[PDB]
């Protein structure tokens, strides 16, 4: 989900401070400024570090994972309480972990976010670019680290 | 807008708005004017029964 360290099996060894950041759990972003803009939305699904749409309808409009033409910002943290996702919106740059497609993502290559708010390998619709190798933690997830920098 | 959940970090917060509006009163000054006794000349006109004429 988010934090799947709280089933360990066993204490961590905390000595070495070297391989030690790319984590799921590691939200946010790698550097962020004070004035980064930060948007809360309702969601429904699993939106976790992936590119986010709005969905309007009888309620307020909610954000869930998407891409495309649709994009209208990236989730970077969730309150499972209460159900939240805190949005960076396009307009603002980030740089942080965000999951990718597939493991064949390397450094430089640009990279467009799909229908399930993935970054893959690519016009274009956003300029974003991936500053590392697409890192495996599940057998299932990756992660890349990626500078979005707005939209082509 | 609806009210903002706070929850982790967020800086895009539900605004509250105000208005106003204005009353215009008038106020009219009047006066009236009577006739009466000097105080000096009460006395002759004092009767046991009545002050006056």
């Amino acid at each position: 989900m988010k934090n799947p360290q709280h089933d360990a099996s066993l204490l961590s060894n905390s000595n070495e401070f070297r391989d030690k950041n790319v984590e799921f759990f590691a939200s946010g972003g790698t550097r962020t400024s004070k004035f980064d803009k930060l948007e809360n939305h309702p969601f429904l699904g699993y939106p976790y570090k992936r590119g986010v749409k709005r969905v309007i309808q009888h309620y307020e409009p909610h954000v869930e994972a998407g891409g495309g033409e649709d994009l209208y910002g990236i989730c970077i943290d969730i309150d499972e309480f209460s159900k939240t996702a805190t949005i960076v919106p396009i307009t603002n740059n980030f740089e942080g972990y965000l999951v990718a497609k597939d493991s064949t993502v390397k450094v430089k290559d640009k990279l467009i976010f799909n229908k399930d708010g993935a970054l893959e390998k690519v016009k274009a619709t956003i300029n974003a670019t991936a500053l590392t190798d697409a890192k495996q933690i599940s057998n299932e997830v990756y992660l890349v680290k990626v500078a979005v920098f707005g939209n082509k | 807008a609806n009210p903002t959940t706070i929850a982790n970090e967020v800086n895009t917060i539900s605004t509250i708005g105000f208005s106003s509006e204005v009353v215009r009163l008038n106020y009219l000054k009047l006066q009236y004017k009577f006739r009466h006794l000097k105080q000096t000349s009460e006395k002759f006109y004092t009767s046991d029964s009545y002050i006056g004429d």
